[PDB]
């Protein structure tokens, strides 16, 4: 019951794919060949991981996920990876020829191709399930796979699966680790095109990642191998109570029933807590205090935004290991004292708190410490809008000079589209303006 | 007036609901499994207001349980006393409200209500007279508030000359981070004022602070407030257990204590305050029972009588005491604090006493008071309402389940009505 | 605010 679908579209969003589900197998105790010696349950089962595992009569586990890619190089290296006999084949959907960074490409001429054949493995999946949930939907902003032909997927499994939930993780682009000149032409049309198709999108900015890797781990060039080993630790956060249950246990959905005050207004910030490295994390523990502090400081943001310069319509902290309630209420004292953090005068100022008991695991070769305790902090602050800010400078540089417009149009695209996904944009930044004016 | 159903809606109604069946189990003398094991007979006088009999004799309390996930079901039917409610009264569906008063009253909890109905239609054809029915839930969350008002409105209307009483939780961000508490706290009110004829206001605001203050707990549970609340719910009920004179059933209770139709929001207050941990060795003098049961510090609605006036009393003293001082201390209080008391109500604090006290003290008091300074309680809900809908804010839940916001409108406005209600005959 | 039968 309460089944969750991974989807995982493009470069970004397949090597993400990995990076979790590998961790995610270490968290329940799941080999790569899919036995669990801890399920009793052979065939079948009731537990909080089979929302995101089914099982089968050779007592295989399996992930209720799909990859998709038009291009097959990165998912054939999960099909001959060290998880290759964790997925069914059907589940791992390549193309020949990918969408070349164009949105155009990745929504129409090379997506219309394959889009018929996701959906049907896509469905064989949501057949299996006694009561779905919704989808958790991976890719990056600036590839043209996954801002084309998520937007195109997207938008299908809106009318396919009416208003179950759709949960975006978006890979935010970031200069460091760019691909493409044009990803801000992308990044504006998946946001615009997905915007109503989505009901909550947690950004993943790549220079913030790339930053925290530097400073907290001294990798002296993160590759996309550090980036997704840490980034699969938070959206481990965020799944855990999905994937998890206790007493102290809150649901996803009760957070996300705080974060988005308005459908549009749907883009936490997320913050973890603690990176670091064994070196450092030796004979040093960190408090449940601590961790806590930590989530308030903007080095450990996972977009560069500036809370303090905007206003809070919302705070949850989703704590995992060895947490206490006690010691929870006590922290959060503290910062209500030890910082300001202005809320706007519309919402209330209490931090939703989650806790689940299983500890933060570590994948082997990995850079990160393991901790006996860990803390993500979702928030909806009004200063999330900088990252929309940012991307629509860029965008609006190159489109005065219609720059790269023509591989677009060539494509079947037209400069009323661009327009209007910008317009779309600017909406956005000023809505997020209008909910932090105060009241009369 | 003889048989009363009772009903448990949510997480919240599920808890403090089975807390209440293994209180008044133990003082009835009925065991888990539902055999009967006390000394005294008084245990049995009046066994059949609030349980059904068997073959065996075994007794099986007149009970539905009510819920729209599984959860708290599961834990209660592993519960303690869980195999003591009769297996067929588990009514429960898989989708969850997701504290949403919509989906609890309009769309996920319509699709399950003419189940329960069922249930409620079967016990109340297996009673010889049927006084009417109470509800314990939470007002702040989904099920409970969406799907229990609900029921209410449903149960009024096969059983509109019976009485609706309710055990309604109300909420605090004292206790839960839930920013959408006060939409689904206002909208039930508003059903709770036209559909009910007697409202305990049990504020988790109060609960907590008298766990926090008074019986220093720096983290209070779920289960150190249930405690309070459990005790609330026995002391209110004994009057209605077992063999008395005063408010000996739901209607004349509600004679007695509801001057006006729409105001019959009463104020539980109790003495002594206990925790689970607390050792209660010495027993209280009648004098200290009263001075207490009358303390803001022990009232159970978070609100200050004081600022108000009492409209209606009725105090319960348990155990074996003077009977003859008890009414010494009562009328002290309405001698002393006489300002405190309406007086175009003539006598309107009365009084009984049972002989067998509460679980595990010697002498206990409780109190219902018809106050109305329980305004300050709606006003607080209608505060933190205002808050978010003048911006509209998490409207789109409920929009999103069919609800309009004119139908939000109307609900503010009712509450508003009713705390100006109470405020006219405060100063009267 | 944390707060478990
Ligand atoms: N964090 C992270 N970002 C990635 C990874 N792979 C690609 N990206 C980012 O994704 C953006 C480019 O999009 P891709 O996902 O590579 O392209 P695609 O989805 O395969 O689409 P096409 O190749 O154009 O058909 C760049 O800005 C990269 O920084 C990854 O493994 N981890
Ligand atoms: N006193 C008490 N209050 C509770 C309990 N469970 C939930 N609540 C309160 O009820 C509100 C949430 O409603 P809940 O019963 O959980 O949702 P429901 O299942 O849809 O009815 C919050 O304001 C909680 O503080 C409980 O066991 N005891
Ligand atoms: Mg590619
Ligand atoms: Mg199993
Ligand atoms: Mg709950
Ligand atoms: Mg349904």
């Amino acid at each position: 019951m309460r089944e969750c679908i991974s989807i995982h579209v493009g470069q970004a969003g397949v090597q993400i794919g990995n990076a979790c589900w590998e961790l995610y197998c270490l968290e329940h105790g799941i080999q790569p060949d899919g036995q669990m010696p801890s399920d009793k349950t052979i065939g079948g089962g009731d537990d909080s991981f089979n929302t995101f595992f089914s099982e089968t009569g050779a007592g295989k586990h399996v992930p209720r996920a799909v990859f998709v890619d038009l291009e097959p190089t990165v998912i054939d290296e999960v099909r001959t990876g060290t998880y290759r006999q964790l997925f069914h084949p059907e589940q791992l959907i390549t193309g020949k020829e990918d969408a070349a960074n164009n949105y155009a490409r990745g929504h129409y001429t090379i997506g219309k191709e394959i889009i018929d054949l996701v959906l049907d493995r896509i469905r064989k999946l949501a057949d299996q399930c006694t009561g779905l949930q919704g989808f958790l939907v991976f890719h990056s902003f600036g590839g043209g796979t996954g801002s084309g032909f998520t937007s195109l997927l997207m938008e299908r499994l809106s009318v396919d699966y009416g208003k179950k939930s759709k949960l975006e993780f978006s890979i935010y682009p970031a200069p460091q680790v760019s691909t493409a000149v044009v990803e801000p032409y992308n990044s504006i049309l998946t946001t615009h095109t997905t915007l109503e198709h989505s009901d909550c999108a947690f950004m993943v900015d790549n220079e913030a990642i790339y930053d925290i890797c530097r400073r907290n781990l001294d990798i002296e060039r993160p590759t996309y191998t550090n980036l997704n080993r840490l980034i699969s630790q938070i959206v481990s956060s965020i799944t855990a109570s999905l994937r998890f249950d206790g007493a102290l246990n809150v649901d996803l959905t009760e957070f996300q029933t705080n974060l988005v005050p308005y459908p549009r207004i749907h883009f936490p910030l997320a913050t973890y807590a603690p990176v670091i490295s064994a070196e450092k994390a030796y004979h040093e523990q960190l408090s449940v205090a601590e961790i806590t502090n930590a989530c308030f400081e903007p080095a450990n943001q996972m977009v560069k935004c500036d809370p303090r310069h905007g206003k809070y319509m919302a705070c949850c902290l989703l704590y995992r290991g060895d947490v206490v309630p006690k010691d929870v209420n006590a922290a959060i004292a503290t910062i209500k004292t030890k910082r300001s953090i202005q809320f706007v005068d519309w919402c209330p100022t209490g931090f939703k708190v989650g806790i689940n008991y299983q500890p933060p695991t570590v994948v082997p070769g990995g850079d990160l410490a393991k901790v006996q305790r860990a803390v993500c902090m979702l928030s909806n602050t009004t200063a999330i809008a900088e990252a929309w800010a940012r991307l629509d400078h860029k965008f609006d540089l190159m489109y005065a000079k219609r720059a790269f417009v023509h591989w677009y149009v060539g494509e079947g695209m037209e400069e009323g589209e661009f327009s209007e996904a910008r317009e779309d944009m600017a909406a956005l930044e000023k809505d997020y303006e209008e909910v932090g004016v105060d009241s009369v | 007036m003889r048989e009363i159903v009772h009903i448990q809606a949510g997480q919240c109604g599920n808890q403090i609901g089975a807390k209440f069946w293994e209180v008044i189990s133990d003082e009835h003398g009925i065991d888990p499994t539902g055999s009967y094991h006390g000394d005294s007979d008084l245990q049995l006088e009046r066994i059949n207001v609030y349980y059904n009999e068997a073959t065996g004799n075994k007794y099986v309390p007149r009970a539905i349980l009510v819920d729209l996930e599984p959860g708290t079901m599961d834990s209660v039917r592993s519960g303690p006393f869980g195999q003591i409610f009769r297996p067929d009264n588990f009514v429960f569906g898989q989708s969850g409200a997701g504290n949403n008063w919509a989906k609890g009253h309009y769309t996920e909890g319509a699709e399950l209500v003419d189940s329960v109905l069922d249930v409620v239609r079967k016990e109340s054809e297996s009673c010889d007279c049927l006084q009417g029915f109470q509800l314990t839930h939470s007002l702040g969350g989904g099920t409970g508030s969406g799907m229990g008002t609900l029921l209410i409105s449903k149960i009024r209307e096969e059983y509109p000359d019976r009485i609706m009483n309710t055990f309604s939780v109300m909420p605090s961000p004292k206790v839960s981070d839930t920013v959408v508490e006060p939409y689904n706290a206002t909208l039930s009110v508003h059903q709770l004022v036209e559909n009910t004829d007697e409202t305990y206001c049990i504020d988790n605001e109060a609960l907590y602070d008298i766990c926090f203050r008074t019986l220093k707990l720096t983290t209070p549970t779920y289960g150190d407030l249930n405690h309070l609340v459990s005790a609330t719910m026995s002391g209110v009920t004994t009057c209605l257990r077992f063999p008395g004179q005063l408010n000996a059933d739901l209607r004349k209770l509600a004679v007695n204590m509801v001057p006006f139709p729409r105001l019959h929001f009463f104020m539980p207050g109790f003495a002594p305050l206990t925790s689970r941990g607390s050792q209660q060795y010495r027993a209280l003098t009648v004098p200290e029972l009263t001075q207490q049961m009358f303390d803001s510090k022990n009232m159970m609605a978070a609100c200050d009588p004081r600022h108000g006036r009492y409209l209606t009393v009725a105090a319960i003293f348990r155990g074996r005491m003077s009977m003859k001082e008890v009414d010494e201390q009562m009328l002290n209080v309405q001698n002393k604090n006489s300002s405190y008391f309406v007086e175009w109500i003539p006598n309107n604090v009365k009084t009984a006493v049972c002989d067998i006290p509460p679980r595990g003290l010697k002498m206990s008091a409780t109190f219902i008071g018809n106050s109305t300074a329980i305004q300050e309680l709606f006003k607080r809900i209608s505060e933190q309402f205002t808050a978010m809908f003048r911006r509209k804010a998490f409207l789109h839940w409920y929009t999103g389940e069919g609800m309009d916001e004119m139908e939000f409108t109307e609900a503010e406005s009712n509450m508003n009505d009713l705390v100006s209600e109470y405020q006219q005959y405060q100063d009267a | 605010x944390v707060x478990x039968x």
